[PDB]
């Protein structure tokens, strides 16, 4: 279900890398964002979270701090 | 129920261990061999927390320990309770890591992070549910900064769900026999920032000074400074294993101190530290123990949290003990420090009391305190790489076994990153 | 005469629940092991019990809880206490890991695995009734289990049942002490559900009930077991009309309607009367008069908050034991025409009264006296939102950057609950100040 979801929040605002940042997935919930495999949820209004450090963030405000074409 | 699995990593992750084995099974009165001699029925309540029943009568602690070199499995096992891990857990390299951060990572680590992971699975479908890993290790070095950190990754990477502790004995400046441990904290803070629920730093230098002017000590031995954190890793989780009447939980304690998920780091202290003559001379009373967790000179870092403002803090209390007694020192402690303690938080205080005390005391407490003062510790850490870093010194060594100039660029970077957001709430 | 069942959710409220099944069975006679001696009952049957025990065993009172939690341990602690066997074990429900203070693990992450269990455990002890009074439920709002759980439960009642009532014993977060950062979290996103799914809500704080141990007891070292108690005394003065006969009695449901004027304003503030140290109830004759007096001081509130800050909507009291019902209009009349307590003008009576011949009994332990008359009042007043604007305000505090949203937002929840949870408390807030005004 949320393979959708997490492949248009990753591409909406398109990759500017020479080879382009991966969003794979290895199954359902195993996403490997940057040669990292997150853990991915969400639950209504398709708010999509990954849990990472102390807790739990935005995959969008993840990306933000994560790809180096998403900063500039 | 509700299982912990304990992993030590390096010299330091294994002789903390060691004393922390020692403790608990001093606690649940567990014989060496591994026999019950307790007077009490709540201890076997929760042994299965810590410890595996086997045939017998037997209990094993559900324990690891990790590291490349084989020296310290054999003083772990022949030292005292050393014949109670079953001898497969032990899992040893050959070479060891040298203080060297790619050992640890990428040429000697990595080969031997598959033996540790198939065991910490057998450790874990042997659980009824449990809720988190602690890790035990030091920063100096690959060892424990570099291999018990791939570590956290692969454990993280499969069991993303459960809390990762890891209680990081942080280099310091004026106790430090390794050159190089600046490149060793930076690249392992690197990494702990993402994989790890919360992280408390301890360093040696703070743990010499509670020796020196609180318990009066004049020769403190490593295996005196590792009674200190051992009573805080028991007192800390504690809570899962007797009844109490206030309950915490690790989850619990995550929520309720970390604000925002970067925030993880924590400095704690232990209450009722005192001499064995001046003990007499004192009462044992929550208002002294609440005094004495606040006390700067009190903390296991070297870091003041008078330089700092305090986010949140929890005091996990153990004895028969009085809630109105800790809700009004609390309050106490709050509103004549109210300086000391952020603004945007009103209350910063998070309270647990259990009924068992720790042998010897009729009352203890473990602080746990997030603070904006744990900053000025990591600017230390990050000016002592740069002025290696910008000489390149050392950086041979690194650079030949699998990093780039790239890898210290973006560890510093993200290093002086986690300063910045730690210096944000003032 | 009728019965109703009691639901004790999370850690607080399993702790007053063993506390009120310690004062019920010791007030009927009920041994530790559910068995009850044959007394003289000149007569034929005691139906005093009928109203929170089962008969079935013969000579066995099973009580009609249910204990939930999410966390097993104080749970294992009821398993192994003095009343263990009381409680049939398929009614003490229990979960493998807690909501840890967050209302979003209680409510969505993990209430869920537990729900499917305890509504088949409540529709089971329902169908034993032969009428339903209505749902006893003990929790606490700063809490993760008492918060989400009971909220989600409440939601889950008023669609199973409906018109059955549903009296809350809530333990509300003091204005200064307090053991958790988040309490404001989880006690704003438990209000919208007890305004929507509750009928009478008796929010209590400790520090009110500190202040009482200290002012009236003499205690100078209170623990829960004391609190708890005080609660208990409570639960029971209210309950005490369905189980015994009094010269005026009053149903629980007539109860409601008399007390609540308007469907939104349904928080009353409770209180207790001659709770006094166990010396000092020599030197006090301790009659009608006097014990009335108490229940309107703000020291005998159990809430932390003044009442001359605002007007009563209704009273009630509850007298029980030795009352004269002469006794009881004049102490009104003296009420009424002293000054400084405040009713709203568009409310003549202002009281509902409640007379039973039961007198309170006295658990051992020595905490208070055994005394021959007490009244329970328990009173709707604009005073109450104070402590929900000093609430209120403390969550703004730390929502204002949001301090602990990604724990809460992480665990399966839309940050646009927290400001519709704001909103409606704001408008709570404005719907108990509107009624403050006099016509
Ligand atoms: N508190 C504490 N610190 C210790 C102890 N032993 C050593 N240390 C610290 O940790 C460092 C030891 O490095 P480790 O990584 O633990 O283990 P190691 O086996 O020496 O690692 P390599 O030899 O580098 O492979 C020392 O330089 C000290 O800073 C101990 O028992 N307790
Ligand atoms: N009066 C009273 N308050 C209590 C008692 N035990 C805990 N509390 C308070 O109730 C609030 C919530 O604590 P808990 O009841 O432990 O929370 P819980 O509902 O079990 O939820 P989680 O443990 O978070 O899942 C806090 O303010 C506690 O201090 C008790 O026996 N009596
Ligand atoms: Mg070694
Ligand atoms: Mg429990
Ligand atoms: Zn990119």
């Amino acid at each position: 279900l949320l393979d959708d979801a997490v492949k248009r929040i990753s591409e909406d605002p398109p990759c500017k890398c020479p080879t382009k940042f991966c969003v794979e997935r290895l199954s359902q919930g195993r996403y490997r964002v940057g040669e990292k495999i997150l853990f991915i949820r969400m639950l209504h209004n398709k708010h999509v979270m990954v849990r990472v450090g102390g807790g739990w963030e935005t995959f969008a405000g993840y990306l933000l701090k994560h790809d180096p074409c998403r900063m500039l | 129920m509700r299982e912990i699995v304990h992993i030590q990593a390096g010299q330091c992750g294994n002789q903390i261990g060691a004393k922390f084995w020692e403790v608990i099974s001093d606690e649940h009165g567990i014989d060496p061999t591994g026999s019950y001699h307790g007077d009490s029925d709540l201890q076997l309540e929760r042994i299965n927390v810590y410890y595996n029943e086997a045939a017998g009568n037997k209990y094993v602690p559900r324990a690891i320990l990790v590291d490349l070199e084989p020296g310290t499995m054999d003083s772990v096992r022949s030292g005292p309770f050393g014949q109670i891990f079953r001898p497969d857990n032990f899992v040893f390299g050959q070479s060891g890591a040298g203080n060297n951060w790619a050992k640890g990572h990428y040429t000697e680590g990595a080969e031997l992070v598959d033996s540790v992971l198939d065991v910490v699975r057998k450790e874990s479908e042997s659980c009824d549910c449990l809720q988190g890993f602690q890790l035990t290790h030091s920063l100096g070095g690959g060892t424990g900064s570099g291999m018990g950190t791939l570590l956290i990754s692969k454990i993280r990477e499969e069991y993303p769900d459960r809390i990762m502790n890891t209680f990081s004995v942080v280099p310091s400046p004026k106790v430090s026999d390794t050159v190089v441990e600046p490149y060793n904290a930076t690249l392992s803070v690197h990494q702990l920032v993402e994989n790890t629920d919360e992280t408390y730093c301890i360093d040696n230098e703070a743990l010499y000074d509670i020796c020196f002017r609180t318990l009066k000590l004049t020769t403190p031995t490593y295996g005196d400074l590792n009674h200190l954190v051992s009573a805080t890793m028991s007192g800390v989780t504690t809570c899962l294993r007797f009844p109490g009447q206030l309950n915490a939980d690790l989850r619990k304690l995550a929520v309720n101190m970390v604000p925002f998920p970067r925030l993880h780091f924590f400095m704690p202290g232990f209450a009722p530290l005192t001499s064995r003559g001046s003990q007499q001379y004192r009462a044992l009373t929550v208002p002294e123990l609440t005094q004495q967790m606040f006390d700067a000179k009190n903390m296991m870092a070297a870091c003041d949290p008078r330089h700092g403002r305090y986010l949140t803090v929890a005091a996990v209390f153990r004895g028969r003990m009085s809630m109105k007694e800790v809700d009004e020192q609390m309050l106490n402690v709050q509103n004549k420090n109210s300086s000391y303690f952020v603004e945007w938080i009103p209350n910063n205080v998070k309270t647990a009391v259990c009924d068992i005390p720790p042998r010897g005391l009729k009352m203890s407490a473990t602080f746990i305190g997030n603070s904006t003062a744990i900053q000025e510790l990591f600017k230390r850490i990050s000016e002592q790489f740069t002025a290696m870093f910008r000489r390149k010194a050392f950086l041979h060594w690194y650079t030949g076994e699998g990093m780039d100039e790239m890898e210290f660029t973006e560890a510093e970077s993200n290093m002086n990153d986690l300063v910045s957001e730690y210096q944000q709430y003032q | 005469m009728r019965e109703c069942i009691s639901i004790h959710v999370g850690q607080a409220g399993v702790q007053i629940g063993n506390a009120c099944w310690e004062l019920y069975c010791l007030e009927h006679g009920i041994q530790p092991d559910g068995q009850m001696p044959s007394d003289k009952t000149i007569g034929g049957g005691d139906d005093s019990f009928n109203t929170f025990f089962s008969e079935t065993g013969a000579g066995k009172h099973v009580p009609r809880a249910v204990f939930v939690d999410l966390e097993p341990t104080v749970i294992d602690e009821v398993r192994t206490g003095t009343y263990r066997q009381l409680f049939h074990p398929e009614q003490l429900i229990t979960g493998k890991e807690d909501a840890a203070n967050n209302y979003a693990r209680g409510h969505y992450t993990i209430g869920k695995e537990i729900i499917d269990l305890v509504l088949d455990r409540i529709r089971k002890l329902a169908d034993q009734c032969t009428g339903l009074q209505g749902f006893l439920v003990f929790h606490s709002f700063g809490g993760g289990t008492g918060s989400g759980f009971t909220s989600l439960l409440m939601e889950r009642l008023s669609v199973d049942y409906g018109k059955k009532s549903k009296l809350e014993f809530s333990i509300y977060p003091a204005p200064q002490v307090s053991t958790a950062v988040v309490e404001p979290y989880n006690s704003i996103l438990t209000t919208h559900t007890t305004l929507e799914h509750s009928d009478c809500a008796f929010m209590v704080d400790n520090e009110a009930i500190y202040d009482i141990c200290r002012r009236n007891l003499d205690i100078e070292r209170p623990t829960y077991t004391n609190l708890n108690r005080l609660i208990s005394q409570i639960v029971s003065s209210i309950t005490a009309s369905l189980r015994f006969d009094g010269a005026l009695n009053v149903d629980l449901t007539e109860f409601q309607t008399n007390l609540v004027p308007y469907p939104r304003i349904h928080f009353p503030l409770a209180t207790y009367a001659p709770v006094i140290s166990a010396e000092k109830a020599y030197h006090e004759q301790l009659s009608v008069a006097e014990i009335t007096n108490a229940c309107f001081e703000p020291a005998n509130q159990m809430v932390k908050c003044d009442p001359r800050h605002g007007k009563y909507m209704a009273c009630c009291l509850l007298y029980r034991g030795d009352v004269v019902p002469k006794d009881v209009n004049a102490a009104i009349a003296t009420i009424k025409t002293k000054r400084s307590i405040q009713f709203v003008d568009w409310c003549p009576t202002g009281f509902k009264v409640g007379i039973n011949y039961q007198p309170p009994t006295v658990v051992p332990g020595g905490d208070l006296a055994k005394v021959q008359r007490a009244v329970c009042m328990l009173s709707n007043t604009t005073a109450i939102a104070e402590a929900w604007a000093r609430l209120d305000h403390k969550f703004d505090l730390m929502y204002a950057k949001r301090a602990f949203v990604h724990w809460y937002v992480g665990e399966g929840m839309e940050e646009g609950e927290f400001s519709e949870a704001r909103e409606d408390m704001a408008a709570l807030e404005k719907d108990y100040e509107e009624v403050g005004v006099d016509s």
